[PDB]
């Protein structure tokens, strides 16, 4: 069956170079009109680059003269060196057929056949402890008689974090978001627990922050940051 | 040009529901993401379908806008729905900015929001960040957007795409990352959420409590 397989991605420094490939199978890339497409973690699709049969290529405005797509008939594989790298490249990087317009030899905006994409992550970060502190409940975060606490555990490298409340005694009514990776390489989440109001006076409300890679554990007792 | 999309489309199965696709010759192709999946091309053209995609899938267009419809809605379904188009700009391609359609399986619920101002703690860091919680809500899709005081900012914000709670309705967060100066040289910080054509808005202030 017809196949494409992207490889190349990882970590990565800004201004470094890296270069993906994308071998296909089962059909051919010279006769065909290849494509790249990213897509940053969270967000839409963006097209990078494009190839034509004959060797043209175009670039997005975005990537203009940093990238560069090549074209290997010998190995049957499409390539995407990508110089001077920012945070805005981190992306999954996938590569697909476009298809032909019938009349013209000029690419649709069809793409039918896709790669699996390659996860590059631009950070200058290595294992990197977090940060924990308070999200303290106050008049803003309590209605109806219930109160919202968390704990915002911020800039640790690398995934994951586990995050529990009073060593576990607490789970319900407890959320632990998925982390972000900010522009600095480092990520970010949050962990709220939703508690009686009546209870923020007397209950004690501990969240428990793990980080394996950093061999990192913090214990950050939440309460109402009055002033 | 540049591609807009609702963000949120919605049917219970059996149901049809159809998307939108306008641009500001003129044709649309569209594509089917699944989590942690790559794009599917779903229709190209008006409306010839590859090989492998089910009739159900169908699209038209008038003028300015291109629709994909979808007829008997199945669970499968429920993804993100990208458009993707020629531009009169220097890019070769334009993606719309994406849609998730929702296949209805529970009541709808109006999001909750919760905005936390920056700990003093963090301000001690010479670090602020503002932290927009968005919780109970169904479909699993939000819109975020931020003010400072009453002027948008894009800037340092980065928010997570809805995942489900214990209580099986979705959660979402968003944050602001600002130096301890811009967080005290304005009036105050809003979070406002859009959810289903409905708006929440919360508000903070450097001086609090």
């Amino acid at each position: 069956e017809v196949q494409l397989v992207e490889s190349g991605g990882g970590l990565i420094q800004p201004g470094g170079s890296l270069r993906l490939s994308c071998s296909a199978s089962e059909f051919t890339v010279s006769g065909n009109y290849m494509t790249w497409v990213r897509q940053a973690p969270g967000k839409g699709l963006e097209w990078v680059s494009i190839i034509y049969t004959g060797g043209s290529t175009y670039y997005a405005d975005s990537v203009k003269g940093r990238f560069s797509i090549s074209r290997d008939d010998s190995r049957n594989t499409l390539y995407l060196q990508m110089n001077s790298l920012r945070a805005e490249d981190t992306a999954v990087y996938y590569c697909a057929r476009a298809l032909k317009l019938q009349f013209f030899d000029w690419p649709s905006h069809a793409f039918d056949i896709w790669g699996q994409g390659t996860m590059v992550t631009v950070s200058s970060a290595s294992t990197k402890g977090p940060s924990v502190f308070p999200l303290a409940p106050s008049s803003k975060s309590t209605s109806g008689g219930t109160a919202a606490l968390g704990c915002l555990v911020k800039d640790y490298f690398p995934e994951p974090v586990t995050v529990s409340w009073n060593s576990g005694a607490l789970t319900s009514g407890v959320h632990t978001f998925p982390a972000v990776l900010q522009s600095s390489g480092l990520y970010s989440l949050s962990s709220v627990v939703t508690v009686p109001s009546s209870s923020l006076g007397t209950q004690t409300y501990i969240c428990n922050v793990n980080h394996k890679p950093s061999n990192t554990k913090v214990d950050k007792k939440v309460e109402p940051k009055s002033c | 040009s540049a591609l807009t999309q609702p963000p949120s489309a919605s049917g219970s199965p059996g149901q049809s529901v159809t998307i939108s696709c306008t641009g500001t010759y003129n044709y649309v192709s569209w594509y089917q993401q699944h989590p942690g999946k790559a794009p599917k091309l779903i229709i190209s053209e008006v409306n010839k379908r590859p090989s492998g995609v089910p009739a159900r899938f169908s699209g038209s267009k008038s003028g300015n806008r291109a629709s994909l419809t979808v007829s008997g809605l199945q669970t499968e379904d429920e993804a993100d729905y990208y458009c993707s188009s020629y531009t009169d700009t220097n890019n070769f391609y334009v993606f719309g900015t994406g849609t998730k359609v929702t296949v209805l399986g529970q009541p709808k619920a109006n999001p909750t929001v919760t905005l936390f101002p920056p700990s003093s703690e963090e301000l001690q860091a010479n670090k602020a960040t503002l932290v927009c919680l968005i919780s109970d809500f169904y479909p699993g899709a939000v819109t975020v957007a931020w003010k400072a005081d009453s002027s948008p900012v894009k800037a340092g914000v980065e928010t997570t795409t809805p995942s489900k709670q214990s209580n099986n309705k979705y959660a979402a967060s968003s944050y602001l990352s600002l130096t301890p100066e811009q967080w005290k040289s304005h009036r105050s910080y809003s979070c406002q959420v859009t959810h289903e054509g409905s708006t929440v808005e919360k508000t903070v202030a450097p001086t609090e409590c």
